[PDB]
């Protein structure tokens, strides 16, 4: 603190965010989504062009937050060593919360599997409910996810050795390699012979493999925003907190899939 | 002598824990020998008189 | 009542194997600051196995004459004495004597108690459920024990973890006071297939047996780990067990039990090898998870295999599988810690783990023989 | 937005911390692209200068009014927390020395003064 | 445009705490009137105010539980005292994620609209506070009412989770120059421990309530027993959140009491490290016991025996805190200011309320007390007389440091006595009604239960008067508050010691152990420019 | 003499510039050896420093506890008057009469009920 | 100029005098539609929540 | 303008309408909303 | 852990090095805050410290803290029959002789 | 048994289970009164001795023996309480020979009782439904909101095993005097047992919430002698 002109710069390494309008807008978008969804399922709206508008507004609100979180790290220059560590801790504390919604779903599958009721004849996947062969497309998906886990590690080891063509290719292959997972798991819901309402089995199967779907569309969006933010020279060889955040989300999703394949497709 | 006083609060603590427990045991030994046991006795003497009528 | 007897035996086994693991976070460190050896600590953790294995033959003779209840109460008395000795013991002889007494106490609360449950429930169907429920907290003991010992050792002194167990044992003993010829094991350890089945469990659990004494010392030296952390590193394995035995218990019926055991051996071997390459406590989360999961698979696959092999190749009794598993576990726990000092003083800690991992991996291919047994 | 710095001797503000640019076809480094209070840290750790100190206060000597402990502040006040001369003996008492009056620590008695920088 | 950039588009943590306070008062007035409406219908046998509607009594009870568990205690105890105080105590300028603070505020007003619209779009949502599956279906409740109350437990959940992440990430890396995680004040520890439970418990409730919504609207058969489901599953997925919840409401109170006892008894807290471990143990053992709410559902006899034992162990850590507060009050000087009276009324009434918990943790005795007003009297002594008292003490303690304006002591004392008498007259006879056998959630009762219902409806009118007097106390604080610092020596944060002269006291007046009471009368918008130092 | 004599009845009405002159005149009068101080000076020095003014006043005076007591009573007499108004206007069903609760007693007596402590439905 | 405008937008966002979300000459295309549609979405969920309290259906 | 009436969202002094009106209306609305819902649902179900 | 004979040496040393009135009152406030009543020698140093700093009220209030610290009245009169040459030499008058 | 106007304590018991509940409650209340009296006395001492005190003991802040005494003493009380709780939990139940079975199906706002014995060759099984007598149709002296048109009638000194299920929502079978409180979920069968020691009438009420008229679902159990039970069963 005895540097010559030290009062001209901030005396602590923490970010004083300027006033922004996004928290209010997201709240008003969620209000409209909640009320419109709670009404449209019971009459009172009729037209489904309001629910779609509400969802679009929510997504646009998150996108417009993230713009201002990118102009403050690449252009203004406010992410010191401390702010980056805080961001990492925060992201881990959200991944942990997203893992504990899957534990509830797994405990809803072991509370029905072990102890099947009298109404259904005591047997898993019960009579008249033909399961999905787990030596078909649901192995191709597992091989794809394991490959995607290895293609992003070639993207993070090429941004440290300073290869640009070799960090763009890895991200491109990874993004083309999670779209095939979505395509395979959308060709496996249109080739199935049991719906949401035919049992307690088809209602938990499509609630742990349907939330994973929503979580894998987000990977495609994150990886696109990480390819486009590398094409435009936004990432340095030692300051890239979007790749690290996207890689710790891919790996959690792969580990969760390895527990929806040996507990949902194989076990029974 | 009278000009060497060393520990006074410790004795107070010992006397105030040895009287908050005597009161507690006194106010808890009335719940078990003046409110509970006579009730059980009354209950039992009711049943050793409802059976003698049936025997007769 | 039958339910109260089940409660008594369940709590007895839980307290017996809970006191076998609260020692682990504590004694390796307690006998490491008094000096300011490897074989010494390795044998401190191995008196229990030898004593139990040598007392199993004679506790049966004891239970033939006097009966069931008195031997059960003897396990009470011995285990209470052992917990009091562990409460106040800074000399290696006293702790060694405590572990030696623990073996007799444990063997008296298992041979007699399981027989008591068998005697009470004579249905041949309810026996399976009762014996399974009673033996389930046997594994919970080493899930609730390691963290508790480390936490109360860091936060409080040594005697705090060791007097709670004494109080709980005394409650169990008060409840006990209130409540009150098949094919021999020798021949069943003669036919080769059950020999392979028992060896599977022995070599599977030798890894954890060797990790128990040795791991805290290496962690303290190369890691600068705190007193509590020694417990936490062992949390992922135990929890992992409770996962692996729920999924791969039914899955092995359709994947082939032999294949399940063979894969579990490879997984545990790789997990054991990966342990030496850890620099932070987060690095122990993965290999411990793997070792617990693989041991769970190996147990859940091999043990019913022993039941089927025994009831096909020979004529069987109810405690036959239990006796086989007792001899296997005790032999493994005797051998592991005992060879730990010898194979860790001359050569470093990584080498002993590597040897055990290679042994498990090379024993894996023998599981093919159990497929389609004669 | 103006002349670029090369060390922390030439940084008179945030106008001296924009920097050169990377070249087309390479992963840019942190000396070629970093602006604000992030480049100040880089420019300090490449010389040894820690721009953000994390040293707790002096607990070696007590403080009298003739010879008081000098706390450096870029304001007229600074919050000082005293725990004693052996440095954890006294419990924690918080204090606000100013340019007009000195803190005195009602238990141990250490006096604190401001060096206004 | 300066107004909008400070009270709608905000980044400052202390400007959001005030909005939490103003929202909490509104949502605690609504719930109090809804409690008065219940307590005027349960006065004498018959149908008195709600003319014959047994719906609109369950709707009132549900909206009284939701409005004042989720909208009064949490916002006040986590936002008004967490957001405003934690950054100042740990020495941080603002929080690590400011926009998340703003969103945590702004998700609440749109959560009140859904709940209030769940009471006007049809007969209502009379499912009870715990929205059990087979009644909250589409055969008894057919309308957009249960859905619009479920969407009020999602927005609040998001707000709480986002606040918890901010709290944990601000106390880890935004401390001062010499403050390690062993010198933190006890309130910071309270917020950290409640924030860990919020992360670990909220997702289970989200899963359960979303599955209920899917069953109602998309025909999923999660909890229908004609497709292979069990309603009991919901209970598990609720009560895993249920018991951590009841500790989230009480741990922030504990810390507040510590500070009060440390000031008006001029003594440090007996065993601060012990208190930290005690709060940690209470938090940890609040996750492993959740099935004592459901002993009558048909559990095994080996699961009742575990849950009886795992509930009585929580008494050990709380006894440490109670005895430590007595020990810290013992040797020192006590001055009976308005915060200290509430501190005394929390050390006795919370004990009375929690000792009834050890009578209800037994599986054998819960056959006689479950679905009975004994439970109601239990949790009112720990909620209404334990948490609301802590909130009032915190207000009367930190209001002058926030606003710069003082309050009349006599009116505050009158309010305290009226709350004490009214709350003790309203909830105590519920124990007798429970022992004699009066069930819960009944509008009309047999003639035998009349008498106590007439004594328990007289206390509600004594507590509403206390609320009105609280409003007038705020009015005298805001208007002519500057001239209310000379009426009494309650204004002083600490009196002179025995040998300390008045002249020396006036120069050196504030002697503290936290950065709270050294700040300006209203704290500066940017409080810490040059960092604070600790030894 | 007059300046210091009887400062218990005059001290607080003086401004803060006539208060720092009395202290600055007792601090050059105390440097002399004591036994040269008049009794009025001795008493004033004690009062100025250790006395019942300023930071040393009570939280509750005798005229404040009466105010609090008579404020609580006037708050319990309002609730009583509001509760009586909601009490005269009640819906009293047919069952809440003594001639009906003496009929239920005959039933509960015939079917022996509450053999212990008591049966009695009479509360008028 | 070249693909590194990074050293030219870092001299623009600093020294701007406008809020950072409305400084670039492209924020119009993001902010006009968003605020326009938000006011219709919020005015359609307040017309159907008062029209529902009265019992009117579609 | 830091001071004692600066951190409150509402103005309290030097005001056209005296502050008692805004202070009273807040509490009146808060304590009257729970009665409006009861009136609506009582008049929607035949009851007076 | 500290004995009477170490208490009564440490506080004599503290009292013989106070230089202002704030320090005299600080050391007097932390002396009457233990379980040990100060010895007649320590109070003999307190009065000399109060005489060096030139304060009269503090020398009267020391004797008024003894009667609250001691347990009975005979002990108080045993303190005043031995601290009588110090009082009549310095000139200190107890409160009950001033009646302020 | 019927509630009494100003009650303070339990209703009168007619089964061994309720006597065990009362005894265990009175055993726990002993220690609870001890602890409350201790805490109250120390607060009284604090107010009486240390209110506006001149001496502040600001150095008593650690404790070591006292800290082990409030961590071990409360534990001993918990063990002492836990012993009888476990004995009662595992001991008292239908160990031998249940003697009669009554299925109590809880519909929306009434009860349905079936007697699983007394079956003819054609399925003549005895069954009835219990409703609440409204206030307008009450006779002279009948109890309001507890009196039913058809009442369960059982012999004295006979084990009665109730099997509880539900048809619509979650109800609760509760008769306080007999110590029976079991839940009735829509897809499972729950069971309780009772032995009644004296003749009389025992009233009870539903517990779990079920909707609008959850206040009108009384249960009424009569314990007649064996001869009167035989005469009753031969008219239905
Ligand atoms: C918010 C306040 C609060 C708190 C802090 C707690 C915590 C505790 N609760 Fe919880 N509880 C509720 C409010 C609260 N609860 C509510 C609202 C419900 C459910 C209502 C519903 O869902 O309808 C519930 C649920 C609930 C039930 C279920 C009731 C039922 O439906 O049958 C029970 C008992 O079974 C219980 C008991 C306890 C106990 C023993 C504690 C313990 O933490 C309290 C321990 C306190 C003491 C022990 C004082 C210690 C003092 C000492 C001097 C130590 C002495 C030592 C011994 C006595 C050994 N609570
Ligand atoms: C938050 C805990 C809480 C609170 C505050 C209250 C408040 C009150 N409650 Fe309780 N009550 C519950 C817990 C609580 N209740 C719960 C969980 C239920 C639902 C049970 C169910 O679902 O069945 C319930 C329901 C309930 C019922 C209906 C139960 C039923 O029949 O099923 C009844 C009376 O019958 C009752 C009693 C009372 C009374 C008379 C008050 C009143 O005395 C209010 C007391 C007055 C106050 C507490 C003043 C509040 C203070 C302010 C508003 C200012 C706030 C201060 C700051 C912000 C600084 N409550
Ligand atoms: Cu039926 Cu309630
Ligand atoms: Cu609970
Ligand atoms: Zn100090």
């Amino acid at each position: 603190m005895r540097i010559q002109n030290r009062e001209n710069l901030q005396l602590f390494p923490f970010h004083l965010v300027t006033n922004s309008p996004w928290p209010l807008t997201t709240s008003l978008a969620l209000m409209s989504l909640a009320l419109t969804l709670g009404l449209t399922m019971h009459g009172y709206i009729g037209n489904h062009l309001w629910l779609f508008l509400a969802i679009s507004l929510v997504l646009s609100s998150i996108f417009l937050w993230v713009r201002d979180v990118v102009i403050e790290g690449t252009y203004l220059g406010d992410h010191t060593i401390a702010v980056r560590k805080g961001l990492n801790i925060g992201f881990m504390l959200f991944v942990l919360s997203e893992i504990l919604i899957f534990a509830a779903l797994f405990w809803s599958y072991f509370h029905s599997a072990m102890g099947p009721t009298i109404e259904i004849g005591c047997q898993w996947p019960p009579v008249g409910i033909t399961s999905i062969k787990p030596t078909e497309l649901p192995l191709l998906n597992t091989i794809i996810l394991l490959a995607s886990g290895a293609t992003v590690t070639w993207a993070h080891h090429s941004i440290l050795y300073k290869d640009r063509q070799g960090t763009l290719v890895g991200l491109f292959i990874t993004t083309l390699l999670i779209i095939l997972f979505v395509g395979c798991q959308v060709l496996e819901y249109t080739w199935a012979t049991f719906t949401i309402a035919d049992s307690v089995f088809g209602s938990i199967f499509y609630a742990g493999t349907g939330l994973h779907f929503i979580h894998m569309v987000m990977l495609i969006v994150m990886l696109a925003i990480c390819y486009a933010r590398m094409y435009f020279y936004h990432f340095t060889s030692n300051h890239h907190l979007g790749l690290e955040t996207t890689i710790l989300y891919l790996h959690v999703l792969d580990i969760i899939w390895l527990f929806l394949y040996i507990v949902f497709y194989w076990w029974g | 002598s009278l000009t060497r006083i060393q520990g006074s609060v410790k004795r107070r603590i010992l006397t105030d824990i040895s009287v908050g427990l005597t009161l507690g045991f006194g106010f808890a030994s009335y719940w078990w020998w003046g409110v509970h046991k006579p009730t059980v006795a009354h209950r039992e003497n009711y049943y050793i008189e409802l059976a003698k009528k049936k025997k007769a | 009542s039958r339910k109260l007897i089940l409660f008594i035996v369940f709590l007895a086994l839980l307290l017996d194997n809970m006191l076998l693991t609260v020692v682990v976070p504590i004694i390796p460190s307690y006998l490491y600051s008094i000096k300011h050896e490897n074989v010494q600590v390795g044998l401190l953790f191995a008196s229990k196995a030898t004593v139990q294995l040598i007392t199993n033959p004679f506790i049966g003779l004891l239970t033939n004459r006097i009966g069931y209840p008195i031997p059960i109460f003897a396990g009470f008395c011995i285990m209470f004495v052992s917990t009091i000795m562990f409460a106040f013991s800074s000399s290696y002889a006293f702790l060694l004597i405590a572990r030696s007494l623990q073996g007799i106490g444990s063997s008296c609360s298992s041979v007699a108690g399981m027989g008591m449950l068998a005697s009470v429930y004579t249905d041949d169907e309810e026996r399976g459920n009762v014996m399974g429920i009673a033996l389930g907290g046997l594994a919970m003991g080493v899930l609730v024990g390691p963290p508790f010992g480390s936490v109360l050792y860091e936060f409080v002194g040594k005697t705090a973890p060791f007097l709670v167990l004494a109080a709980l044992v005394l409650l169990d003993g008060a409840i006990q006071l209130f409540v009150l010829k098949g094919t021999p094991l020798t021949t069943l350890l003669k036919d080769p297939y059950i020999l392979i089945a028992a060896g599977s469990i022995c070599f599977a659990n030798m890894g954890i047996a060797m990790l128990e004494p040795a791991l805290p010392i290496w962690m303290m030296e190369t890691m600068c780990s705190r007193k509590w952390q020694l417990g936490v590193a062992f949390l992922p394995a135990s929890i992992s067990y409770l996962i692996g035995t729920n999924i791969f218990g039914i899955l092995a019926h359709k994947m082939g039990r032999w294949l399940c055991a063979l894969l579990g051996m490879i997984i545990v071997g790789v997990s054991i090898l990966c342990i030496p390459f850890a620099k932070n406590i987060y690095g122990l989360i993965a290999p411990n998870f793997g070792v617990g999961f693989a041991i769970g698979m190996v147990d859940s696959s091999m043990m019913p295999i022993m039941g089927y092999l025994v009831d096909l190749r020979h004529v069987s009794v109810y405690g036959s599988v239990y006796a086989i598993a007792d001899v296997a576990f005790c032999m493994g726990y005797a051998i592991g810690p005992s060879a730990g000092g010898a194979i860790a003083k001359a050569i470093g800690f990584p080498w002993l783990m590597t040897i055990i991992g290679i042994i498990d991996i090379l024993f894996a291919p023998l599981c093919f023989f159990l497929r389609s047994p004669p | 937005q103006f002349k670029t710095a090369t060390s922390i001797a030439e940084v008179e503000g945030l106008e001296n911390l924009v920097g050169p640019g990377a070249k087309t076809g390479t992963v840019p480094t942190d000396l070629e692209q970093a602006t604000g209070l992030e480049r100040y840290e880089l420019l300090g750790k490449l010389e040894g200068i820690e721009v953000f100190d994390e040293t707790p206060l002096e607990a070696v000597r007590k403080g009298t009014m003739k010879d008081p402990i000098l706390i450096d502040s870029y304001d007229d006040y600074r919050y000082v927390g005293c725990t004693g001369v052996p440095a954890d003996s006294h419990n924690i008492e918080w204090l606000k020395p100013t340019t007009e009056k000195n803190a005195r620590c009602w238990e141990c008695g250490s006096v604190y003064k401001l060096n206004f920088l | 445009m300066n107004y909008i950039n400070r009270w709608l588009f905000s980044t400052n943590a202390k400007d959001i705490a005030v909005l939490y306070f103003i929202f909490a008062l509104f949502c605690g007035l609504l719930g109090s009137i809804m409690s008065l409406i219940l307590r005027l219908e349960l006065s004498a046998p018959g149908n008195q105010i709600l003319m014959g509607n047994h719906q609109l009594f369950n709707v009132v009870a549900t909206a009284h539980a939701v409005l004042m568990v989720f909208f009064l205690v949490m916002p006040a105890a986590i936002g008004f005292f967490g957001n405003y105080l934690l950054p100042l105590m740990i020495g941080a300028s603002d929080m690590s994620f400011a926009r998340l603070n703003n969103i945590s505020f702004w998700l609440l007003p749109p959560a009140l609209v859904s709940l209030l619209a769940s009471a006007l779009i049809e007969n209502g949502a009379g499912t009870g506070w715990t929205v059990y599956p087979p009644l909250a279906g589409v055969q008894s409740h057919s309308g957009p009412s249960v859905d619009l109350a479920i969407f009020a437990l999602h927005l609040t959940s998001i707000s709480s989770l986002l606040g918890a992440i901010n709290f944990i990430t601000t106390t880890l890396n935004m401390r001062t120059i010499g403050m390690t995680m062993s010198k933190l004040p006890l309130f910071v520890w309270a917020v950290v421990f409640t924030s860990i439970l919020l992360l670990l418990s909220l997702p289970v409730l989200s899963a359960g309530v979303t599955l209920l919504l899917l069953d109602r609207n998309f025909n999923t058969s999660f909890f229908e027993p004609a497709g292979g489901g069990d309603p009991i599953l919901y209970q598990h997925l609720f009560w895993f959140f249920g018991h951590p919840e009841v500790y989230i409401l009480i741990i922030p109170g504990f810390g507040i009491i510590s500070h009060i006892v440390s000031t008006y008894s001029k003594k440090p807290v007996f065993g601060a490290i012990g208190m930290v471990y005690a709060m940690g143990s209470i938090g940890f053992l609040g996750l492993l016991v959740w099935s004592h709410h459901m002993y009558t559902v048909g559990l095994d006899v080996d699961s009742r025996a575990y849950f009886t034992s795992a509930t009585m162990v929580i008494a050990v850590p709380t006894g440490i805190k109670i005895f430590s507060w007595l020990a810290t009050l013992y040797g020192g000087s006590i001055r009976y200011t308005t915060p200290m009276l509430y501190a005394f009324a929390f050390l006795f009434l919370f004990t009375v309320g929690g000792l009834s918990g050890v009578v209800l943790s037994n599986a054998s005795l819960d056959i006689a007390f479950h679905d009975t007003y004994y439970v109601i009297g239990h949790f009112h002594y720990v909620l209404s007389l334990g948490a609301v008292f802590s909130l009032f003490a915190g207000y009367y303690y930190w209001s002058p440091l926030i606003t710069g304006l003082y309050y009349n002591n006599n009116l505050a004392n009158i309010q305290f006595w009226l709350l004490f008498i009214g709350t003790n007259v309203t909830f105590f006879p519920m124990h007798f009604l429970g022992l004699n056998g009066m069930p819960r959630r009944i509008p009309d009762y047999p003639d035998a239960f009349a008498g106590w219902n007439a004594i328990s409806s007289f206390g509600s009118l004594i507590s509403i008067i206390s609320v009105i007097l609280f409003a007038y106390v705020i009015y005298d604080q805001l208007v002519n508050g500057l001239t209310n610092k000379q009426l009494s020596t309650n204004s002083l944060f600490k009196n002179p010691d025995f040998i300390e002269s008045n002249i020396i006291f006036n120069d050196n007046s504030i002697k503290s152990s936290s950065i709270d009471f050294l700040l300006t009368s209203p704290p500066l918008p940017h409080t810490f420019n040059t960092p604070a130092i600790q030894s | 003499n007059a300046t210091v004599t009887n400062l218990e009845k005059r001290w607080e009405d003086l401004p803060e510039t006539d208060q720092k002159d009395i202290i600055s005149q007792l601090s050059e009068r105390q440097k002399l050896p004591w036994k040269d101080l008049t009794l009025s000076e001795k008493k004033a020095a004690w009062y100025i420093s250790f006395g019942e003014w300023g930071p040393r006043r009570p939280v509750h005076t005798k005229e404040d506890k009466l105010y609090i007591f008579w404020g609580t009573v006037i708050g319990i007499v309002i609730s009583a008057t509001i509760f009586g108004a909601f009490r005269y206007n009640r819906n009293v069903p047919k069952t809440m009469n003594r001639e009906w609760q003496a009929a239920s007693d005959e039933y509960l007596k015939s079917k022996n009920a509450e053999p212990f402590t008591g049966y009695s439905q009479i509360q008028s | 100029t070249a693909t590194e405008k990074i050293i030219e937008l870092q001299k623009f966002y600093q020294s701007t005098n406008k809020p950072i979300y409305a400084a670039h000459p492209r924020s119009k295309y993001y902010l006009i539609p968003y605020f326009g549609l938000l006011g219709v979405s919020v005015a359609a969920t307040l017309f159907y929540t008062g029209r529902a309290c009265f019992g009117i259906k579609d | 303008d830091v001071g004692p009436y600066s951190n409150l969202p509402f103005k309290v002094k030097n005001r056209r309408v005296p502050y008692a009106v805004p202070h009273f209306l807040f509490f009146a609305i808060g304590m009257g909303i729970p009665f409006f819902a009861c009136y609506v649902q009582l008049k929607r179900s035949g009851s007076i | 852990e500290e004995t009477y004979e170490e208490f009564s040496q440490r506080y004599e040393k503290e009292f013989d090095e106070a230089y202002d009135l704030f320090e005299v009152q600080r050391v007097l406030n932390n002396c009457f805050s233990y379980d040990i009543v100060p010895s007649p020698a320590v109070i003999g140093k307190a009065l000399n410290a109060c005489r060096r700093v030139n304060d009269y009220a503090t020398a009267v209030r020391v004797f008024e803290g003894l009667k609250h610290k001691v347990e009975t009245k005979e002990q108080y009169d045993a303190y005043l029959e031995e601290l009588k040459d110090v009082r009549e030499e310095l000139g200190i008058d107890l409160k009950e002789e001033l009646f302020p | 048994d019927v509630p009494t106007p100003w009650g303070i304590f339990f209703q009168d018991s007619a089964t061994p289970n309720m006597e065990g509940i009362i005894e265990l409650h009175n055993n726990i209340m002993f220690y609870l009164v001890l602890i409350l009296t201790f805490v109250s006395y120390i607060l009284y001492t604090i107010i009486y001795n240390y209110s506006n005190a001149t001496i502040v003991h600001k150095y008593m802040n650690h404790g070591q023996l006292i800290e082990i005494v409030w961590t071990t003493l409360p534990a001993v009380i918990l063990l002492i309480i836990a012993f009888p709780s476990f004995i009662l939990l595992y001991l008292c139940d239908e160990v031998i020979s249940p003697a009669m079975t009554i299925k109590a199906i809880g519909l929306q706002w009434y009860w349905k009782y079936e007697y699983s014995d007394f079956i003819n060759d054609d399925g003549e099984i005895v069954e009835f439904e219990s409703y609440v007598i409204p206030e307008e149709l009450l006779e002279d002296g009948q109890l309001r909101l507890l009196d039913v048109d058809a009442s369960v009638v059982v012999p004295v000194d006979t084990h009665i095993r109730f099997i509880v299920s539900s048809a619509d929502v979650i109800h609760d079978f509760c008769v306080p005097a007999l110590g029976v409180k079991v839940d009735a979920s829509p897809g499972r069968l729950n069971q309780t047992s009772a032995l009644i020691q004296r003749e009389g009438v025992y009233y009870g009420q539903c517990s779990e919430l079920c909707g609008v008229m959850h206040s009108a679902m009384p249960i009424k159990i009569e314990a007649v002698s064996l001869y009167e039970f035989i005469n009753w069963l031969d008219e239905q």
